[PDB]
RNA sequence: UCGCUGGCAGUCGGCAGAGCGAGAAAGAGAGUGGCGCGGACGCUACGCCGCGACGAGUAGGAGGGCCGCUGCGGUGAGCCU
RNA sequence: GGCCCGGGGGCCACGGCGUCCCCCGCGAGCGCACGGGGUCGGCGGCGAUGUCGGCUACCCACCCGACCCGUCUUGAAACAC
RNA sequence: UUACAGCCCCGCCCCGGCAGCAGCAGCUCGCCGAAUCCCGGGGCCGAGGGAGCGAGACCCGUGCCGCCGCGCUCUCCCCCC
């Protein structure tokens, strides 16, 4: 009846200073901001949502204009609670910015 | 000196090192040793004949360290995690080339 | 044809393979340990008593 | 023939044995053990009778086929892997569904199956969940307990049981096994002051809540 | 790519007997006395297979092109209103 | 240190009879496996006029990168041709 | 100049005695591991495909095979669910 997932933002890619690494996003999930506090989500799958103009098919359900791309928690990043995902697609660059949803399911409690 | 980093290594450094990333040169090819007839089949002349006696030779050097030793393909190690401090340095300097004494444990350790 | 090489701190039956003298070293190390473990534990039990 | 014995080594950590060789040897007293040295059938026919094999070789050889595999050792079919339970994960623990159409939901553990799945019950009473398997990981385990000990649940409910068949009508057998359980265990909850209250709650994330930082 | 200038003619089959990887030269040696008819693939040897190490490049050098264009001798019982 | 020379609870790749001398060459069976490179003898959903798949190729959007080629020259994006 | 607080050094008390010990009072200060082992978690990956085993001129099986490490029976008793 709420929500089941926690919010993060995709701040950029992995990245030197002149040079992207499309493979590997970075996250940066609301409320930890540390590195030994980012240790529960590792591991986590995570999903980007996002609408389009055509009809899709929808497990357990009718086709909708919905679509997602899934991803994994890999490690930490820094010192700052930022973490390291890996999608099965890289993701495109309009996302920066915007909501990464991070479930719980894959849990080690 | 300034383009090496040595020391004095441990029994276990020397256990870690041949156990870990252990090739012979076998008819000059690099082969991974991973049974004992490798060693025999090219050293059992100077009675080695296991991984326990090579390595018990190459730590109490003995006679046929020479021998062992050249068997021995040079070992490729990983970068050091953590980091080095200096590379351009004196470990005396606070950088890391040089002559550690017995701290090259720890760097074999950190190396591995 | 190639043999994968196989860890032998980290794989026992490799280690063994390669020296089969490990296994009763490795066996003498953790009986020793219990041993010393559970002498340690009795002689706090002693002091706690004192105490 | 012998009757067979349990192993003379108490296993000391997986893959050594407690005893020594000669050890183990005077154990097994094997001093005083010491030891020292089809393809046709014939069936009558209404002449004469003809030696029938039943062996045939094949009427159609393909264009071309594949070679044999080699052999590898260590890996062995799904029934008979080791299945392991999170320590968390207790008998009579209260637990999260987080997956499917019953997301969200908190219900009670009564067992683990032979494959590995929990046997999650949930009173239909209070959350309108039967007894259904789930998976150990897409669960969250809260530390709230209940002394399901006493509890006798029917020996013939297993994975067969549960499993899929192939509209989906509900059976007369799997509503009186839900009715046999259901009256075995709500009393037990009910002793407990408002945990018919939680269990009828849902589970869900607000404003300032981060699951890391709350203790499950 | 280079090296090992490595391996494979042993597909040795009812006229049968399945091997050549294993620390430490050289005989799966010969002789003289004391039922059911069965057994995958392979080897254009200019082929196939197995290990190791290696891979920057202008001027320049060499090799391979079942890359490409036009014409001649052969050949495809080649193609085409 | 000398198999911790020798006399008067725990561990071990210790384990017959036969004798001369020294000091003091072939047992059977099964089973498990940290053992010469992954398998399941484990599963679930969605599918006929709107859905599924199609890296590559058509257009567009965004992030990072990205100076116009040829040439002589130690030196080219050159306000060098 | 110890009194209504203490502090610092001398000699005698078994190095005065008792724990403990590079200390869970989780940090007062080191170097380690043949004087070292166990358990757990996250991530990427699955390259190769006829390795045989057993009977044998009495046999024509079988597809878990090599090296390594083990377990039970072909001895006899006892104990527990
Ligand atoms: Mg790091
Ligand atoms: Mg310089
Ligand atoms: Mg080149
Ligand atoms: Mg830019
Ligand atoms: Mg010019
Ligand atoms: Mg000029
Ligand atoms: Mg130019
Ligand atoms: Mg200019
Ligand atoms: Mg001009
Ligand atoms: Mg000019």
């Amino acid at each position: 009846s709420g929500r089941l997932w926690c919010k993060a933002i995709f701040a950029g890619y992995k990245r030197g200073l002149r040079n992207q690494r499309e493979h590997t996003a970075l996250l940066k999930i609301e409320g930890v901001y540390a590195r030994d506090e980012t240790e529960f989500y590792l591991g986590k799958r995570c999903a980007y949502v996002y609408k389009a103009k055509n009809n899709t098919v929808t497990p357990g359900g009718k086709p909708n204009k919905t679509r997602v791309i899934w991803g994994k928690v890999t490690r930490a990043h820094g010192n700052s609670g930022m973490v390291r995902a890996k999608f099965r697609s890289n993701l495109p660059a309009k996302a920066i910015g915007h909501r990464i949803r991070v479930m719980l399911y894959p849990s080690r409690i | 000196e300034p383009y090496i980093a040595w020391g004095y290594p441990n029994l276990k450094s020397v256990n870690e090192l041949i156990y870990k990333r252990g090739y012979g040169k076998i008819n000059k090819k690099r082969i991974a040793l991973t049974d004992n007839t490798l060693i025999a089949r090219s050293l059992g002349k100077y009675n080695i004949i296991c991984m326990e006696d090579l390595i018990h030779e190459i730590y109490t050097v003995g006679k046929h360290f020479k021998e062992a030793n050249n068997f021995l393909w040079p070992f490729k190690l990983s970068s050091p995690r953590g980091g080095m401090k200096k590379k351009t340095t004196h470990f005396v300097e606070g950088g890391d080339a040089g002559n550690r004494e017995d701290q090259i444990n720890r760097l074999i350790r950190r190396m591995n | 044809r190639r043999v994968l090489k196989k860890n032998p701190l980290k794989n026992l039956r490799i280690m063994l393979k390669l020296n089969p003298y490990a296994k009763t070293m490795r066996r003498n190390t953790i009986l020793r340990q219990a041993r010393n473990h559970k002498l340690r534990v009795e002689r706090a039990a002693a002091a706690l008593a004192a105490k | 023939k012998g009757k067979p014995h349990c192993s003379r080594n108490p296993v000391l950590v997986r893959g050594i044995g407690r005893y020594s060789r000669s050890a183990m040897y005077s154990r097994k007293a094997l001093y005083k053990r010491k030891y020292a040295a089809l393809a046709t059938v014939t069936k009558p026919v209404g002449g004469g009778t003809r030696v029938v094999k039943l062996r045939k070789m094949p009427r159609y050889y393909p264009t071309e086929d594949v070679p044999r595999k080699l052999l590898s050792h260590g890996k062995k079919p799904f029934s008979q892997h080791v299945r392991k339970l999170r320590a968390s994960i207790t008998p009579g623990t209260i637990l999260i569904i987080l997956t499917g159409r019953h997301r969200g939901k908190r219900v009670v553990f009564l067992k683990q199956l032979s494959s590995g799945l929990l046997l999650v019950t949930g009173p239909l009473s209070l959350n309108r969940v039967p007894l259904r398997r789930t998976h150990q990981k897409f669960v969250i385990a809260t530390s709230t307990k209940i002394d399901i000990s006493g509890v006798k649940i029917p020996k013939h409910l297993t994975d067969a049981y549960f499993k899929k068949k192939k509209k989906y009508e509900i059976t007369e057998q799997r509503k009186v096994d839900q009715k046999a359980v259901d009256s075995q265990i709500l009393p037990k909850i009910k002793a407990v002051p408002q945990l018919q209250g939680y269990l009828r709650s849902v589970f869900a994330l607000t404003n300032g809540v981060y699951p890391h930082k709350l203790v499950f």
